[PDB]
């Protein structure tokens, strides 16, 4: 179909991929071009489909997939592309070996497209291609339907229903494989409208199932499992009427260990992920979470396989096995469902095999019952953290198990527990706990016993008060010092690590330890670098710890070891933290180590975006590293180094903490750090932590240069503010978004008073709509899946209020004209059914009038069963008879009745109705409805709602009621929602005597007392 | 230096 000159030259060029980068040029300069690239396609295609050279065929299916989508496809015209896809349907037709025929298949996918005349020469060709004798051809034309599943819509359904049918149940697993990708990828790609279409065939899917454990193909079996797991993330109540059986087929796939583990860990991963995408379908079984439990448990006893003594296990690291997958897999599920489900449900059938195991003669299951509920204990917490003592009773008696690894799973959970059940475990089993955790640290125990119970004492200390710790220190480091003088390196870093984070419990109460414990940190340092950096680590916290008078002992010694260590990734982190952790201990005397500390912070804090134009093949390649990750913007591929711009963030991070702490010390850095670290870091698009570390710099570099300190402020305030602006019109990330509101009222906060132009007010307004539209239209978004966590549009509408509310006081008001711009859009959330909305419009209005058509729901929204929509309704009211009749005095009733209520979560609302009847009653000044509001007081919450509720009591001043006017005010100070009501109340008992004035505080305690003669005269 | 899940 070409002229012969054409083809010598491109077959040249093609088999030339010096000779070859001419024709890589050639290619990409001469021939992707108007005037060559349908010749091109037309070549690629060709040698593709009829070249009976292995790579020529190959790379020309490979090249004409790629750039038929960046001619594309669709501006090539009518003749060629009805040549181009005859010779593609040609050549998958005839002899090509399998790899080819994916190739072609794949590239026959680029010619498929709704632009594009219909190809019905396709469909027939894949329909009778899927009753070929060849399961290539079966294979492929499944993969093509995987590639373009819109063409399944095409075909009859009387057609495309048997087709899948066969699919699974044919006799080469290949075929079955490419059938199930194909039938999850139509429901993964479609609108929910097309599936009750497909979905009838989930019964034979699931049917087909037990064939592959009769042929004894597991591996196949793991495949169609993974598409499974697909399948329930998207449609999970399709498995509703079958839900016993997949639960029944997992159960026995996993309990039968003659398999391998690709088989079992996929069955169980199957079965977890119900319980993450239908919540409800599982707990209205009780068969799921037994099996659940069951099954977890099972694996979580296959450990140590052939060494019952563990005396591999006792001669190791204090690292995880990366051998116990099965192990590894079911703690995690176990965690996962308990996390989801909650521990009414399945903490019963937990404990009904947790008294089980726990008496066995058989090590692993003693050993899995504690791995078990440890795993379990966070999900379970809101029953478990009840059943206290009861779980002791198992755990601490197994801390003396003859075998080793008991042990070390009862020191686990006793570790985990206190993390779970914190901080309510540390003040009530301290008595048992700790005494059990300080047994193990002993040195007849075996090492990793000894390491797992001082790693247990970290997490009871995280939370444990000073005073509880107080009376087991000595014993606790005694034990640790013994632990310091192992000879093996992970016991000693392990004491250190337990000795700092206890010391940090400890706090002033370490002081007695000092003493003994720093020379022999200094001589650890002074003679392994994970060892020196936990030892860093425990100096500096231990310095913390005892204060800066007493840390000044060693302080220059231990910074002049630092430098040494700093100057010479694990340490380089310990080292970081360390000079933080001094500069909290020092203050202002940290000044002098700014130079040494900072530039190293700012070289990683400039890190740019390391991206990579990258190509389809040499992706996932990359995924492999945990450092890399890869992402589609518009069509073409990316790959970030993500790790480098993780370090970038705990750069900004500590450069952040170190403005905060030294303010004004820290000024010579803002102008660097904002033009150079922060602002740019708002252009971040692949980095989403970057952008938001970025944006919290902002208000407290400033703040820094304010203290010190002009133009500069101003400039630089100019430019952070409109950049952060601009951000809110383009960042597709709801959080960040959030983020840069909250960034901007802080900086409003810093900045003062008219340090908004009016330009910025204007393209503020624009930033505003955008988000509200985008929320509004996200929030507006089943036969197929189950009826929150989207209180991320709920936090971002909470910080967009507060930015108004900012907006609005520097302004002074001159922002109300701006605001009358997105008021069409403002009223549709007011008159929205959904709270949120509703919420968000209400207490914009409200803040509105601080400096005709919303009266109509406000009125609806006060007698409402939310109380956060009460209580913004109640302020607007409130706070329309505050600046701003025929409204308010009719209500002024209807506030009477919300009022009675003193509920801690309605507490809020009635507080600030109780206030919105004071200012009505204030402006308008009757004397029964102050009697009523009278009996609304203390206000002990809302801080503002108080403070007028008091100036109102003041008013009315300066009987029976002058001890509830008294407490009325006791209360508000003491629960320190109100700060001179005083000075109005000390003159009511002064027109009494004396006796009759002091009895009235012949009721409170000494507490208060002390407080109430610090208050009156 | 500590336990975790």
């Amino acid at each position: 179909a070409l002229p012969e000159e054409v083809n010598r030259t491109l077959l040249q060029i093609v088999q030339a991929f010096q000779i070859r980068s001419v024709a890589e040029k050639a290619l990409s300069e001469e021939w992707i071009t108007e005037n060559n690239i349908e010749y091109l396609l037309t070549f690629l295609a060709e040698q593709a489909a009829f070249s009976q050279d292995t790579t020529v065929a190959a790379l020309s299916a490979v090249l004409f997939r790629k750039l038929a989508l960046k001619a594309p496809i669709t501006h090539i015209r009518k003749e060629v592309l009805a040549q181009i896809r005859s010779s593609l349907l040609k050549g998958f037709l005839s002899e090509r070996a399998d790899s080819i025929r994916h190739k072609l298949s794949d590239a026959i996918a680029e010619c498929v497209q709704d632009d594009l005349p219909a190809w019905p020469e396709l469909l027939q060709a894949l329909i009778e291609s899927l009753k070929s004798g060849n399961p290539n051809f079966r294979e492929s034309s499944f993969r093509i339907l995987t590639t373009v599943p819109y063409l399944i819509t095409a075909v009859d359904i009387n057609s495309i229903l048997p087709i899948f049918q066969s699919g699974f149940t044919d006799a080469s697993d290949n075929v079955k494989i490419a059938a199930v990708t194909a039938f999850v990828g139509y429901f993964k790609q479609l609108p929910k409208s097309e599936w009750s279409k497909l979905g009838i065939l989930l019964p034979s899917l699931l049917n087909s199932l037990p064939r592959f454990l009769d042929d004894g193909k597991d591996d196949a079996l793991a495949s169609v499992f993974e598409s499974l797991i697909e399948l329930v993330e998207l449609a999970p109540k399709l498995f509703k009427d079958m839900f016993d059986q997949i639960i029944q087929f997992t159960d026995m796939v996993i309990k039968n260990k003659d398999l391998e583990p690709p088989a079992r860990t996929t069955a169980l991963e199957l079965l977890t992920v119900f319980s993450e995408n239908a919540p409800q379908m599982c707990k209205s079984n009780q068969n799921y979470g037994q099996t659940l439990v069951m099954v977890t448990l099972i694996m979580m006893t296959e450990v140590s396989i052939d060494d019952d003594d563990a005396a591999e296990w006792i001669e190791s690291d204090d690292t995880d096995d990366e051998e116990e997958v099965t192990y590894d897999h079911a703690r995690q599920a176990l965690d996962r469902v308990a996390l989801k489900l909650g521990g009414e449900y399945l903490a019963a059938p937990l404990f009904q095999y947790l008294q089980q195991m726990i008496t066995s003669t058989e090590w692993r299951e003693r050993f899995a019952a504690m791995m078990a509920l440890s795993s379990a204990a966070e999900g379970c917490a809101d029953v478990l953290i009840g059943e206290i003592p009861k779980i002791l009773d198992m755990v601490i008696p197994l801390i003396n198990d003859p075998h080793p690894r008991v042990q070390y799973g009862c020191c686990n959970v006793l570790g985990q527990i206190s993390t779970d059940f914190s901080p309510f475990i540390q003040r009530t089993a301290h008595d048992r706990i700790l005494p059990a955790l300080i047994s193990k640290l002993t040195s007849e125990c075996t090492s990793r016993v000894q390491t797992h119970a001082a790693a247990a004492l970290v997490n009871f200390s995280e939370f444990a008060s000073k005073d509880i710790l107080e009376p087991y220190l000595d014993s606790l480091l005694t034990n640790l010092l013994v632990l310091l003088q192992s000879n093996k390196l992970y016991v000693q870093e392990q004491a250190l690590t337990t000795i700092a984070f206890i010391a940090e419990a400890a706090k002033n109460k370490f002081i007695k330890y000092y003493d003994t414990l720093m020379p022999l940190l200094l001589n650890v340092l002074k003679v392994n670098s994970v060892l020196k950096g936990k030892c860093m680590e425990c100096a500096t916290l231990i310095g913390f710890a005892v204060g800066k008078e007493k840390f000044h002992e060693h302080s220059q010694e231990l910074i002049s070891i630092l430098v040494a260590l700093q100057n010479s990734d694990a340490l380089r982190s310990y080292l970081e933290q360390s000079w933080s952790r001094i500069c909290r201990i020092l203050g202002d005397d940290f000044v002098p180590l700014l130079p040494i500390v900072i530039p190293p912070l700012l070289i990683t804090a400039k890190a740019t975006q390391d991206v990579g134009l990258i190509e389809e093949e040499e992706a996932a390649n990359f995924q492999q590293y945990p450092d890399w990750d890869v992402v589609q913007v518009q069509g073409k591929h990316i790959a970030i180094h993500t790790s480098v711009l993780d370090d970038k963030v705990s750069a900004m991070e500590l450069l952040q903490s170190y403005a905060t702490l030294l303010r004004g010390q820290f000024a010579v850095y803002v102008k660097e750090v904002m033009e150079e670290i922060a602002l740019p870091s708002l252009d971040f698009y692949l980095h989403d932590g970057v952008r938001a570390a970025g944006a919290t710099l902002i208000p407290i570099l400033l703040s820094c240069l304010l203290a010190a300190t002009n133009e500069e402020l101003v400039l630089l305030w100019h430019k952070a503010s409109s950049k952060l602006i601009g951000g809110l019109m383009s960042e597709p990330m709801p959080e960040i978004t959030q983020v840069y509101h909250n960034s901007l009222v802080n900086g409003i906060k810093v900045m003062g008073d008219n340090c908004l132009s009016e330009d910025q007010l204007a393209a503020f307004t624009k930033g505003v709509s955008a988000n509200l539209t985008d929320t509004y239209e996200r929030m507006q978004d089943d036969e197929y899946n189950e009826n929150e966590e989207d209180f991320t549009d709920e936090d971002l509408l909470d910080e967009i209020n507060k930015s108004i509310a900012a907006v609005l006081k520097t302004t002074n008001g001159h922002y109300l004209k701006n605001l009358e711009n997105i008021w069409p859009m403002i009223n549709t959330f007011l008159l929205d059914n959904e709270p949120i909305l509703v919420i968000f419009a209400l207490v914009v209005i409200g803040d509105l009038i601080q400096y005709n058509a919303f009266i109509p729901k406000v009125t609806e929204c006060l007698i409402s069963p939310d109380a956060r929509i009460r209580q913004a309704a109640s302020y607007i009211i409130g706070v329309c008879a505050q600046y701003a009749a025929d409204v308010c005095i009719p209500t002024l009733d209807t506030l009477v009745q919300i009022v009675d209520s003193k509920l801690e979560e309605n507490r809020s609302s009635t507080e600030n109705a109780s206030a919105a009847i004071a200012k009505i009653l204030y402006a308008y000044n009757v004397d029964t409805y102050t009697a009523n509001w009278f009996k609304t007081l203390p206000t002990i919450t809302d801080k503002e709602a108080a403070s007028f509720n008091y100036q109102f009591l003041s008013q009315l001043i300066e009987q029976s009621n002058i001890s509830a006017v008294v407490d009325s005010v006791i209360q508000a100070l003491n629960e320190r929602s109100l700060t001179t009501v005083i000075s109005s109340v000390k003159k009511l008992l002064g027109f009494l005597p004396s006796s009759d004035a002091m009895a009235i505080f012949n009721r409170y305690p000494a507490d208060i007392m002390e407080k109430v003669h610090k208050w009156f005269a | 230096g500590s336990i975790k899940k």
